[PDB]
């Protein structure tokens, strides 16, 4: 029994419907489950405040403003402010019980309904550990991990350190499995073998370990990349099986501790590390509480052996043959083996929704692919046309939004064109046709556009199903010039800027150099252009090699005139900046010499701002670690007063206005800075 | 204060991962 041993089971329980249901309704005993449920509530209770946005609620949801807002259904529409603050105390709440264990089931639901609510009511804030916290949230519901170190059991002898099923820490585990598996297999993409992804990050205080032994690139190419993907692969293997879980711990703890430091990710790391020991056995918790001195092992609840409990089958040799699986069995059984499945199959689903493919496919939230595309903006300029006057204007990119990501697919391009065009009759403009100029750039290639300029996005076609038209593809066949153009970026001087553009057939950018910009060459490198002067009316044709001056403060423009797409670059130098910067190198200079035998101001100004900051690096870590406990007690000060106010405003009433603005004064006070 | 002109509308000469909060 070999593969007994190494599974937990034989293959003649899969030989049978009954077999396996009898099997996955297996008592098990139900201490790791408790210590999950309780860490995770613990970690949704911190994170309400700070990433879900409770201290931002006033702003982000402010009464009588014009905003566009990016749901995922349109019919989807935000509450009142009064009745935000109480969604969210009701998801509060909700977390709070789920830690505590008590009504856990009640509690399970309070929090999930609102928060997929919240989550539903904006694309733009979606990520991929929101989304697990959903999922992690939602197989909760169905789990009982009241049956250990809880209040329920405290108060109902019935649910006291009884038994579980065993396709609680199944459904658990291939979640787990699922996320490290399809995360590597989306990181076996050409940009993240070569070194493209994350160039950048082995410039660490962190990775200098590593550079005893290799130089910084073969650093960044092994530690960084390479070692990410050989452990986002091996992760679930070395976990599941008992030989080697004690080595995929530490790794798995390294890389998670160091992905907390190196990144902004909220509580992610965190809640993967305390998902990692569900992968031992269930009762290490127990274990763990015998190893500890004898004197602290009498205020803790007596060890006992788990009693029976309804929700799992018996199955004894002695002990009777056996009842027959109700309900519950099947249904437990049919569960885990549907939401394995469907969890397996929705990072591959993006052939069904086509709507949503641009660059990349799908939207970005839940398929596991992070940290592997990285994109520059370089330009974004947004044109309407009066219907009725037929005059042209500009307007600022990104006006009635709150966000940036509108750029980078095209149903939130369409949904901000469709509020735009209802928003700008309030502004004494007729019906308007909107233009989009969006210039981007993915992993350090040429900079193109994403959108057609020349459509009119309010009247553009865009369906959920079906491929969209107005979406320029990306230039797959220019992608080995990167060593060149690094190369060329390398070899240049400390005052000069590159900007590398490639452009499509039948198309033209119209640019207009700044004063200050003197000292402008545009230089081909492929294909063939011809610029022309504005002012001078002078067209000039280049060829591949030669490099031409252009004047400042003036328009001019570029037209794409060969078959396939040519690529330039833009090489400048700030005239002024550099005067500036040796004026005030020289005035200096000759100060300390003469002392020594509002541009000082400025010198003076970013000294004072080094000073700072190397003080704060002689400074010990305790004044920072101080600071930061400040900043997060006011936070959390201020989500409280505001959400007391709300709740006073719904049960009595709105008081009056001074009353209000020394409420909410008071509610800003900073307690100790 | 949402109107540029159109020499800071077509001034082109003057990082980005999702999962940062
Ligand atoms: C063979 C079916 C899958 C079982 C796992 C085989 C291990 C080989 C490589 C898989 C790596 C990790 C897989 C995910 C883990 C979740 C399943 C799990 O925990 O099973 C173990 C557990 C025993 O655990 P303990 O007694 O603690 O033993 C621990 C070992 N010291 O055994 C079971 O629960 C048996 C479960 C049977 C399979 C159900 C779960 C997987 C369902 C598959 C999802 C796809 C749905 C339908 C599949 C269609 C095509 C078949
Ligand atoms: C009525 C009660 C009144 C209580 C008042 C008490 C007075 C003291 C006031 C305390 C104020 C501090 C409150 C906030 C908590 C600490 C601060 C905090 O968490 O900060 C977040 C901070 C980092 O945030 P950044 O994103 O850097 O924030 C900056 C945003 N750019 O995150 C953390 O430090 C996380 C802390 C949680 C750690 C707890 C453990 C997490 C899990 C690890 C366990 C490992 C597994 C164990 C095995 C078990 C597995 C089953
Ligand atoms: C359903 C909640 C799922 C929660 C999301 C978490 C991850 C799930 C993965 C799915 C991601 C994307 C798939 C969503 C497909 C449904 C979207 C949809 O129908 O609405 C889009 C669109 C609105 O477009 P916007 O760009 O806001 O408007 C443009 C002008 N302002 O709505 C419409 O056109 C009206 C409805 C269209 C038909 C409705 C669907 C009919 C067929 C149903 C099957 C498809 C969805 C099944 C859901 C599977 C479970 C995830
Ligand atoms: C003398 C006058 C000026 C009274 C002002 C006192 C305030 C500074 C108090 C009143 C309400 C307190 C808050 C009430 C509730 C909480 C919840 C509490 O929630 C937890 O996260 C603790 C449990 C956990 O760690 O999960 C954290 C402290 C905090 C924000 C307290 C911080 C300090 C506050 C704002
Ligand atoms: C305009 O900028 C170009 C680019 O920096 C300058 O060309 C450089 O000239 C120095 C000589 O002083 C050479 O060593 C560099 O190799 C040149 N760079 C390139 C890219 O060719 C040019 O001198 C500047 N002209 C003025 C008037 O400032
Ligand atoms: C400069 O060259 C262009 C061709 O590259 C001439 O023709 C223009 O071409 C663009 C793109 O093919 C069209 O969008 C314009 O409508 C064309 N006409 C004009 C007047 O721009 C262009 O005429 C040339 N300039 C001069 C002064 O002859
Ligand atoms: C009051 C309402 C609007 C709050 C939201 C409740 C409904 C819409 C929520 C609650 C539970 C959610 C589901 C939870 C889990 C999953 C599995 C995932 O792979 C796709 C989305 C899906 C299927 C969610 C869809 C939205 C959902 C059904
Ligand atoms: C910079 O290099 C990396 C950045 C992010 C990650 C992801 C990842 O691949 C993953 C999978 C499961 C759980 C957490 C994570 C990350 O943090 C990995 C490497
Ligand atoms: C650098 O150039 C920009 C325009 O390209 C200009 O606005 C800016 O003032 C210049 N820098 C300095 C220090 O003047």
């Amino acid at each position: 029994s070999r593969i007994g041993k190494l599974l937990g089971f034989e293959w003649t329980d899969l030989s049978s419907w009954r077999r396996l249901v009898t099997l996955l309704n297996r008592p098990t005993d139900p201490a790791s489950l408790a210590v999950f449920r309780f860490l995770f509530g613990f970690l949704m209770v911190l994170d309400i405040p700070q990433e879900r946005g409770l201290s931002s609620l006033d702003r982000k949801y402010l009464d009588g403003l014009d905003v566009c807002r990016f749901p995922l259904l349109d019919a989807l529409r935000p509450l009142p402010l009064d009745w935000m603050y109480l969604v969210y105390t009701i998801m509060f709440l909700g977390a709070l019980g789920m830690m505590l264990g008590l009504c856990y089931r009640i509690s399970c639901v309070l929090f999930l309904l609102p928060y997929w609510y919240v989550f539903l009511l904006d694309k733009t804030s979606w990520n991929n550990h929101s989304y697990l916290y959903g999922l992690l949230a939602f197989q909760l519901t169905f789990m009982d991990a009241n049956h250990y170190w809880s209040v329920d059991g405290l108060l109902n002898a019935h649910r006291r350190n009884a038994h579980v099923p065993l396709w609680n820490y199944a459904v658990l585990r291939g979640q787990i499995f699922i996320v490290y598996f399809i995360a590597g297999v989306k990181k076996l993409d050409a940009d993240w073998v070569e070194g493209y992804s994350m160039e950048y990050l082995s410039r660490h205080w962190l990775f200098s370990p590593f550079k005893l032994l290799l130089s910084e690139e073969l650093t960044s190419l092994l530690v960084v990349h390479w070692g990410g993907l050989l452990l986002d692969l091996s992760a679930g293997f070395l976990l599941f099986f008992d030989v080697s879980r004690s080595i995929g711990l530490f790794f798995v703890s390294y890389f998670h501790c160091m992905n907390s430091q190196l990144f902004s990710i909220g509580m992610f790391s965190y809640v993967m590390l305390a998902s990692s020991p569900l992968f031992c056995s269930p009762e290490w918790p127990r274990k763990l509480v015998s190893y500890c001195p004898r004197r602290l092992q009498q205020l803790l609840p007596l060890k006992a052996a788990p009693q029976p409990s309804v929700s799992c089958v018996y199955k004894r040799s002695r002990g009777k043959s056996g009842q027959k699986p109700g309900l519950r069995h099947q249904l437990g059984a049919a569960f885990t083996l549907l939401y394995l499945l469907e969890q397996l199959f929705l990072p591959y689903s993006h052939f069904l929704t086509q709507g949503y493919n641009n660059w990349t496919n799908g939207l970005y939230g839940y398929s596991w692919d992070m940290m592997v595309h990285s994109r520059s903006h370089q330009h974004v300029k947004i044109t309407y046309r009066d219907g009725r006057t037929g005059e042209l204007g500009y307007l600022n990119p990104g006006v009635f939004t709150q966000s940036r990501r509108w750029k980078d697919h095209a149903d939130m391009l369409k949904q901000y064109a469709t509020c735009l065009s209802r928003l700008l009759p309030k502004y004494n403009v007729t019906e308007p046709q909107i233009y989009f100029d969006i210039w981007v750039s993915i992993n350090d290639r040429f900079q193109q556009r994403i959108f057609d300029p020349r459509v009119d996005i309010v009247q553009a076609a865009w369906s959920p199903f079906q491929r969209t038209s107005w979406v320029q593809p990306l230039l797959m066949d220019l992608s080995p010039w990167r060593a060149k153009l690094q190369e060329i970026k390398s070899s240049l001087d400390n005052h000069t800027e590159v900007v590398f553009i490639a452009d499509f057939p039948g198309l033209h950018l119209e640019n207009f150099v700044s004063e200050d910009l003197g000292n402008t060459s545009i230089q081909l490198l492929q294909g063939e252009v011809t610029v022309e002067l504005v002012a001078e009316q002078k067209n000039q044709t280049l060829r591949e090699g030669e490099k031409m001056q252009l004047p400042a403060g003036e328009y001019h423009k570029v037209y794409t005139t060969s078959p396939s797409p040519s690529c330039y670059m833009y090489v400048y130098v700030n005239t002024t900046e550099l005067a500036l910067e040796q004026d005030l190198a020289y005035l200096q200079e000759l100060k300390e010499k003469v002392e020594n035998g509002p541009l000082v101001q400025t010198f003076l100004r970013r000294q004072q701002r080094l000073q700072e900051i190397e003080r704060r690096r002689n400074t010990p870590f305790h004044e920072r670690f101080f600071r930061f406990l400040l900043r997060k007690l006011y936070v959390f000060r201020r989500s409280f007063l505001m959400t007391c106010i709300s709740l006073r405003n719904l049960i009595l009433g709105r008081p009056s206005l001074e009353q209000l603005a020394q409420e909410v004064t008071y509610a800003n006070l900073r307690p100790f800075e | 204060a949402n109107f540029l002109s159109k020499q800071q509308a077509s001034q082109v000469l003057v990082n980005s991962l999702l999962e940062e909060t």
